[PDB]
């Protein structure tokens, strides 16, 4: 937004951050 | 061009609303909007191509 | 563990910090687009 600024998302999206730290809580309960 | 105003960029139909004297609106970090036609009084918004 | 919602509720410092503190180095790049440098003026189309 405005001139030549831009802003690049992220690869890994919150849904697969979600992904990862239920596999973490599921593998050590 | 609007009388002075010189930019580049797409206008659409905006949804602000200026008070009865102001003829443009700034955004934060003081660059110019959106304007308001001189001939029909109607506020445009100025995004970037 | 049901405690811990309140410790939160009423904390995360060090991610707002960081967020906000990159924030004010952007905007104080854009403002620096309205300064002369010892020029008769900013604006190219003067
Ligand atoms: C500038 O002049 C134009 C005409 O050239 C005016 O347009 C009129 O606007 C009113 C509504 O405000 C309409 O009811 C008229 O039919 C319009 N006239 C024409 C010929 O289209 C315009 O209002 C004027 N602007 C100011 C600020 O007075």
């Amino acid at each position: 937004k405005f001139n030549g600024l831009t802003v690049l998302p992220p690869l890994l999206t919150d849904e697969m951050i979600a992904q990862y730290t239920s596999a973490l809580l599921a593998g050590t309960i | 061009n609007f009388n002075g105003l010189t930019g580049t960029g797409v206008l659409t139909e905006s949804n602000k609303k200026f008070l009865p004297f102001q003829q443009f609106g700034r955004d934060i970090a003081d660059t110019t909007d959106a304007v308001r036609d001189p001939q029909t009084l109607e506020i445009l918004d100025i995004t970037p191509c | 563990i049901g405690k811990i919602q309140d410790s939160l509720s009423s904390a995360l410092g060090k991610l707002q910090d960081v967020v906000n503190h990159n924030a004010q180095a952007l905007n104080t790049l854009v403002k620096q687009l309205s300064s002369k440098f010892g020029a008769i003026s900013s604006v190219l189309n003067d």
